[PDB]
DNA sequence: AATCCCCTTGGCGGTTAAAACGCGGGGGACAGCGCGTACGTGCGTTTAAGCGGTGCTAGAGCTGTCTACGACCAATTGAGCGGCCTCGGCACCGGGATTCTCGA
DNA sequence: TCGAGAATCCCGGTGCCGAGGCCGCTCAATTGGTCGTAGACAGCTCTAGCACCGCTTAAACGCACGTACGCGCTGTCCCCCGCGTTTTAACCGCCAAGGGGATT
């Protein structure tokens, strides 16, 4: 799920 | 003697006369292990003959042990057993 | 260039310290299979079997070279010669 | 019925009952087969016969009709395979083979 | 007290080999010691052969393999041949 | 010491529950299987009581008490993983919470492009995403796997990550272990992006390596990054001592799929490296087996699986099972394995991010082998199907490729004549013809042709030019290369056999195309010069590349048609080879053309390759 | 009583005879003490095991069979005494 | 002029005579006294049957003859005809006895 | 445990065979010197070992039956063992001839 | 290449003591039963031994050169051998004690 939040910064 | 390995560029070799596979640098390494400082040029044939005799003596006994047990593969217990039969018991795989 | 004899002690100590094999594995394995082929055809070998064979052969050759060195120093020499090897074997009893 | 020794049946001269008893009482194994005493008696007979033949020849060489330990020593130490088999044996009253080195002769 | 030895058997073998050759007492004792030593050697080799294969019964096979191990060269060949012949004759009748 | 082991009540209950509810396959997992013994468990189903359970087991003839011990181990071993599961998911959870609160703020921990990097060059957005991922996963003191697909810039990402470390006051020597054909490029990149880093290329012969060792242990110069190969880090015990007694912070490993085997000597030799952290770069983390990925996970996170390796390898040693033959617990372990690796392994896919890269095509060319090759193939198949002799597969693909890979046109008669006639040569005046014939027996027809061309007295025995170009693959390849030359294309041509590449050289010489060639025989030093020569000179048309060497990590943005003259049993060698050209910076729609022989083992290998590819496509989603 | 100095009972001419039977043609004057030492070592080693066997059989007499067993155990089997 | 033999010839004659014969080359009483001395040290008041001493004498003579053959070989190796203590020590070292 | 007789320990004396002591001399050990050749080292070239990877299948290794073989017992008996003669094979002596060493 | 002398072999005669044959009597080997378990055999699993390939790299090899050591020749001196003379102590023959291993 970290890849998802990476663009969600 | 053959194609003269140098310059022929084969993919696979016939690979005969394997006693020469005990190269003289290896024999020198063994002698220097043994404390020998300088080696004559005729030691190499003598050492190859000695090694061949010793190997035949051990392998005959190992194959005898293997044949008795109805097997087709020479195990390591067989080699240890043939060595122990020679008064040269080897430790590392059993006793 | 250095004198022949410093390398002597260097390699003697390096080889006496290490218990690693001084012969290349594939040539010795080919030789072992060649020798054993003359006793029973279509034979197989465990890897640890040929490993034990090689270790025993190396130890035997080292001991023989030590005895050869003693017999050479007896004749007031530093070079070992085939006569030294045959003398060592004949006093030991192999001949 | 009529008793026949196992040695007579196997065509031997060495006993098979005595060899079998020695095999049993030696604690070599818990059970002893039926051909082990016969095979062992045959092997012993062969070895005895060969050494006796060689020793008889060696005794004939010295113009004697009897065998003494010297002739056994000569027979064993002249044959290569018997020398290998009995390399680590001291035959009593046997002596030594006559053999002088090359350089010890006068020059 | 009774004592057992192979004097008579070696004497019969000798008379089969050389019909006009005797043997002294010392050579007789040497032959007795020889036969006992060979018996002990072969029996010990066969016993350890049995113990190796986790068996508990010495048979013709262990004796044959011990003979092959101990006797060098042609001696092993002839000993194995004559032993097999003796076993075959014993079993056949 | 050996003592009486008392069954604890909790283990009694666990064993009873497992034996009550395990499946037939699960019951098989218990050691001392004797599958009738596992079957008797179903019959012995009262499960009356633990003592009653022992009563039933002992009363059923054909069972052993040690089974209760054996399952006792199994559950315990499984319990070993369970706590690790509990440790692992929280390791995920402790991670997966902190990854969330950064989105709450208007601006979060977006680690921008370091000032150390080349200002004229800029990171791409997904590379920045990966950089942030690496930085944060380091901040919790873990090791990851950067499993980005082939060509996304993993090298650039690693170099920028190291530059970020150097910005944060971490100048510790950090290693890099690279494949042999790639090392030059690495030394090129670490400069062009991050010249501030002091780089030591610890490579070369034992003499040069010993010189480098003497200089560094002299503290002659301070170094931040040491770049080495896979062999030069392991070859000598001196090198192993050097890398153990240094203090290293990051051990980055390019192409980590070389560490797929847990028993390969390089593997444990590489765990001997002293290092606070390690990082793995790979484009294909899972190749053909889950135990391979498990070995990678053990390597990257050793301490948390170090003592439990024996459990993992055995439970993942079920490679022989099929998809449905997998027990329910095995499928559960596969899913929870994906849930164990999800914090460690990051993957991005080019078609999903790099919209500017043109897509890829394929052309499976079925090659009708000619009459002579067809007769030879059928004859050799008939000879082998009857029957040592590993020839069942390899020397069947050899006739699939080219008839000249064996010896058919040089009968023993010609060999005897040549052996007796070459006595006229000076180098073999003393030679023994009876052994020359023995040597010439094991030599193939093309090798014999090369020999004939080499010596003057036997120049009579050259093969005609038509015979050496008699192949279905050659026949289709000539037309394809002519078509692509007219189209103004550049071709990268692969083959798995060195002798096949040698014959390809002759064929290209016949069609007078200019070409380069790289295989494992080429010296390491000038491989980069060859690559640059192809990338700059636009008159070189064909680039022959052996799959093992010329396939790993080089940049071939110049060409736009990749031909596979022969495909691999393992499709990932092919995938790496195809994505050599299809990477960042490419400007043409990269075509991939596979050559396939009609009606041979080649079709079966193609089918198995497609099945494995579809298995990956399913497991990755 | 007291027994002493019988290692000199292995005289010099007896050593020369043993050497002649072994093929030796010329003998240095220092061989004699060396050979006496070697012989005493051998005899002590063999007698140790012979008396070990005798004590294992719990007898006050050492027999020829104990000597034969001791020699055989040392790889020096002696034929002709049992 | 008294007839003396050249030095060495009588030594070869003795070699031949003593390699042809098979009797014991050491006196009985001194050897018995020696074995009794060596046995006194291990335990007191032992008793020896005659064949025990005879077997010990046979074994000792065989041992010494074999050792002297090996010593002769070691002496011939060093291009000498005289046997020296160093020859015996070399033989006993090679055989492993010391 | 009591007892026995047979073998080992110890003793006397003599004789005479072997060992100890002495001495010249010769021949071999041993140190030195000098040539010359063969072994060690250095350098470039190649060549194969070693490692990884893929696949296949013989054969080791284990279990379960049950058939035969080997152990244990009883009674029978005749082969070997100890004993006691008895004669010839061999150790020994004595004379003649032969052969080997050595100094003219 | 030779005469003399010392060692050696050959032949014949002698007698003595141990190999060899005959005999009575155990007592171990043989023969016939029964019983228990050891291993021969069939079958099955899966493991590891072997065959093939490529890559890489270090070791093996071929050659040049030089110098250290092995072997031959020389001289000397010292130590061992052959022969002679003297002492001494082994060896044999006969006799007594007693204790220790075997038998009851
Ligand atoms: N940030 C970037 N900007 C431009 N080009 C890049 C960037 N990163 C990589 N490339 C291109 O990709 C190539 C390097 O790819 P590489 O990182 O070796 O792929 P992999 O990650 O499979 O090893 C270089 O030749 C370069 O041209
Ligand atoms: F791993 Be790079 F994409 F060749
Ligand atoms: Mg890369």
């Amino acid at each position: 799920t970290l890849l998802k939040t990476s663009m969600g910064l | 003697k053959g194609l003269g390995k140098g310059g022929a560029k084969r993919h696979r070799k016939v690979l005969r006369d394997n006693i020469q596979g005990i190269t003289k640098p290896a024999i020198r390494r063994l002698a220097r292990r043994g404390g020998v400082k300088r080696i004559s040029g005729l030691i190499y044939e003598e050492t190859r003959g000695v090694l061949k005799v010793f190997l035949e003596n051990v392998i005959r006994d190992a194959v005898t042990y293997t044949e008795h047990a109805k097997r087709k593969t020479v195990t390591a217990m067989d080699v240890v057993y043939a060595l122990k039969r020679q008064g040269r018991t080897l430790y590392g795989f059993g006793g | 260039r250095y004198r022949p004899g410093t390398v002597a002690l260097r390699e003697i100590r390096r080889y006496q310290k290490s218990t690693e094999l001084l012969i290349r594995k594939l040539p010795f394995q080919r030789l072992v299979r060649e020798i054993a082929q003359d006793f029973k055809t279509d034979l197989r070998f465990q890897s640890s079997a040929v490993m034990a064979l090689q270790e025993a052969s190396e130890a035997y050759l080292v001991a023989l070279f030590e005895d050869t060195n003693l017999c050479a120093i007896h004749a007031k020499r530093v070079t070992i010669m085939p006569k030294d090897i045959q003398l060592a074997r004949r006093i030991r009893g192999e001949r | 019925a009529k008793a026949k020794t196992r040695s007579s049946r196997a065509g031997l001269q060495f006993p098979v009952g005595r060899v079998h008893r020695l095999l049993r009482k030696g604690n070599y194994a818990e059970r002893v087969g039926a051909g082990a005493p016969v095979y062992l008696a045959a092997v012993l007979e062969y070895l005895t016969a060969e050494i006796l033949e060689l020793a008889g020849n060696a005794a004939r060489d010295n113009k004697k009709t009897r065998i003494i330990p010297r002739h056994l020593q000569l027979a064993v130490r002249n044959d290569e395979e018997l020398n290998k088999l009995l390399g680590r044996v001291t035959i009593a009253q046997g002596g030594v083979l006559p053999n002088i080195q090359s350089v010890l002769l006068p020059k | 007290t009774r004592k057992e030895s192979y004097a008579i058997y070696v004497y019969k073998v000798l008379k089969q080999v050389h019909p006009d050759t005797g043997i002294s007492s010392k050579a007789m004792s040497i032959m007795n010691s020889f036969v006992n030593d060979v018996f002990e050697r072969i029996a010990g080799e066969a016993s350890r052969l049995a113990h190796y294969n986790k068996r508990s019964t010495i048979t013709s096979r262990e004796i044959q393999t011990a003979v092959r191990l101990l006797l060098p060269g042609e001696l092993a060949k002839h000993a194995v041949s004559e032993g097999t012949k003796a076993v075959t004759k014993y079993t056949s009748a | 010491s050996s003592g009486e082991e008392v069954m604890e009540d909790g283990y009694k209950g666990k064993i009873l529950h497992f034996l009550q509810d395990a499946s037939i396959g699960e019951l098989t997992l218990i050691p001392q299987c004797s599958q009738k013994k596992a079957q008797k468990i179903t019959e012995l189903r009262p499960f009356n009581s633990w003592e009653a359970l022992f009563t039933k087991m002992s009363k059923t003839n054909g069972l052993s008490e040690d089974l209760i011990w054996h399952c006792k181990t199994l559950i315990q071993e499984r319990d070993v993983v369970i706590r690790l599961m509990n440790k692992c998911e929280d390791i995920s959870n402790k991670l997966t919470k902190q990854v969330t609160m950064l989105t709450g703020n208007g601006g979060g921990w977006n680690i921008e492009q370091p000032s150390i990097l080349n200002q004229s060059l800029s990171l791409k957005p997904y590379q920045k995403v990966g950089l942030n991922w690496l930085a944060l996963v380091h901040k919790h003191g873990l090791n990851g796997i950067l499993a980005d697909e082939m060509g996304l810039g993993k090298t650039i990402q690693a170099i920028a990550f190291l530059a970020y470390l150097y910005q944060e006051g971490n100048n510790g020597p950090h290693l890099i272990v690279v494949p042999a054909s790639t090392i030059d490029n690495w030394l090129r990149e670490v400069n062009l992006w991050c010249p501030t880093l002091k780089v030591l290329c610890y490579y070369g012969s034992q003499e040069e390596r010993k010189q480098i060792r003497f200089n560094i242990h002299s503290r002659y110069e301070d170094y931040n990054v040491i770049v080495t190969t896979y062999n030069c880090a392991i070859s000598s015990s001196d090198d192993r001592s050097l890398f153990r007694r240094l203090k290293l912070n990051y051990a980055i490993f390019d192409e980590g799929h070389m560490l797929k085997n847990m028993g390969s000597i390089r593997y444990q030799h590489l765990m001997t490296i002293n290092a606070n952290n390690r990082l793995l770069l790979t484009g294909t983390p899972v190749q053909n087996n889950l135990l391979e990925l498990m070995s990678l996970l053990n390597f990257v996170m050793p301490h948390m699986f170090s003592s439990s390796t024996s459990e993992i390898r055995r439970m993942f040693s079920s490679k022989t099972k099929s998809a449905d033959e997998q027990s329910i617990y095995e499928k559960e372990r596969i899913a929870h394995a994906k849930q164990i690796i999800k914090p460690f392994i990051l993957r991005r896919v080019k078609e999903e991010v790099l919209k500017q890269l043109p897509p890829k095509k394929d052309r499976i060319e079925l090659c009708a082998m000619s009459e002579k090759q067809e007769q030879l193939y059928l004859g050799l198949f008939n000879r082998l199907k009857k029957s040592e002799m590993c020839n069942v597969m390899m020397q069947l693909r050899k006739m699939a490729n080219h008839p000249l890979l064996h010896r058919q046109y040089y009968t023993a008669e010609k060999l005897k004549e040549m052996s007796q006639l070459m006595l006229k040569e000076p180098t073999h005046c003393e030679a023994n013809p009876d052994l020359i014939f023995e040597d010439m027996e094991v030599m193939t027809d093309f090798e014999l042709h090369v020999l004939c061309k080499q010596y003057r007295h036997i120049n009579n025995f050259q093969l005609d030019m038509d015979l050496i170009l008699d192949s279905g693959k050659f026949r289709v390849l000539g037309c394809i290369l002519s078509e692509l030359k007219q189209k103004g294309d550049r071709v990268v041509l692969f083959s798995q056999f060195t002798m096949m590449l040698d014959i390809l050289e002759v064929l290209l010489k016949h069609h007078q195309h200019r070409y380069l060639r790289l295989d494992g025989k080429t010296q390491i030093s000038e491989r980069i010069h060859l690559i640059d020569e192809f990338n700059t000179d636009m008159d070189i048309f064909v680039f022959l590349l052996s799959t093992k060497a010329g396939g790993l990590g080089i940049n071939l943005t110049s060409a736009n048609v990749v031909i596979l003259h022969d495909i691999d049993c393992n499709p990932y060698n092919d995938k790496q080879a195809e994505d050599r050209c299809h990477r960042v910076g490419q400007t043409k729609e990269v075509l991939v053309i596979k050559l396939i022989s009609q009606g041979t083992i080649e079709e079966s290998m193609l089918k198995i390759n497609q099945q494995k590819l579809k298995l990956e496509q399913d497991m990755t989603t």
